[PDB]
C-alpha cells in the first residue's frame, strides 16, 4: 500500500479548563500510512515528555491510521512560553504545529 | 469509576480544507471505557471523527471528538457534543462556540 502523510491539527488549552487549573494540549493524527508514527512535544523550542501521551496508531475505516498526542501542563507552565509545538514524524518527514497563549 | 471532564474545542481552519474549520471536544480523565460521543443529539454525523482513547500514566483515559465543518455555519448552526460515560453514570453536553 502506497505511503500517505499524516493530517495534524492541534488544538490548545480552552479557557473552560483553564479556569479548572488544569491545561491540556490536544495533537490529532490523521490518514496516514504506514502506522507509525513518533510525536515530539517542544515547550518553545525546548523538547518536553513530561505529561505527554500519545495512542498506538489504529486503523480508520479507510485503512489508514490515526493516533493522538495529548500534553498535560499547568495553566501556569502553559502561560509562561511564547509558545508550545506537536512535531509529528512519518517515513522521515515532519509536520510541526504551534499554538500559543 | 470516574466520570470525564469534557472542555470544548473551539473552532480552527488552520489544519482544515479551505472554507471548513475543525472544532472538537476533549473528553479527559475517566474510568473504564468506553465513553460514546455524539454531535446534535446524532443529526450531525458527517465529518465527525472519534478518536481512540489513550491510556495515561494515571491509569485513567481520555479522548477526543471533532468535526469538521462549513466555516460559514460557525455563527449560525450551534455545536453540541453529546459525550456519555455509562459506567459512572455522566452524561455531558458541551456547547462548542467559536472563541
Amino acid at each position: 500500500q502506497p505511503k500517505a502523510a499524516p493530517s495534524v491539527t492541534l488544538f490548545p488549552p480552552s479557557s473552560e479548563e483553564l479556569q479548572a487549573n488544569k491545561a491540556t494540549l490536544v495533537c490529532l493524527i490523521s490518514d496516514f500510512y504506514p502506522g507509525a508514527v513518533t510525536v515530539a512535544w517542544k515547550a518553545d523550542s525546548s523538547p518536553v515528555k513530561a505529561g505527554v501521551e500519545t495512542t498506538t496508531p489504529s486503523k480508520q475505516s479507510n485503512n489508514k491510521y490515526a493516533a493522538s498526542s495529548y500534553l498535560s501542563l499547568t495553566p501556569e507552565q502553559w502561560k509562561s512560553h511564547r509558545s508550545y509545538s506537536c512535531q509529528v514524524t512519518h517515513e522521515g518527514s515532519t509536520v510541526e504545529k504551534t499554538v500559543a497563549p | 469509576t470516574k466520570g470525564p471532564s469534557v472542555f470544548p474545542l473551539a473552532p480552527s481552519s488552520k489544519s482544515t480544507s479551505g472554507g471548513t474549520a475543525a472544532l472538537g471536544c476533549l473528553v479527559k480523565d475517566y474510568f473504564p471505557e468506553p465513553v460514546t460521543v455524539s454531535w446534535n443529539s446524532g443529526a450531525l454525523t458527517s465529518g465527525v471523527h472519534t478518536f481512540p482513547a489513550v491510556l495515561q500514566s494515571s491509569g485513567l483515559y481520555s479522548l477526543s471528538s471533532v468535526v469538521t465543518v462549513p466555516s460559514s455555519s460557525l455563527g449560525t448552526q450551534t455545536y453540541i457534543c453529546n459525550v456519555n460515560h455509562k459506567p459512572s453514570n455522566t452524561k455531558v453536553d458541551k456547547k462548542v462556540e467559536p472563541k
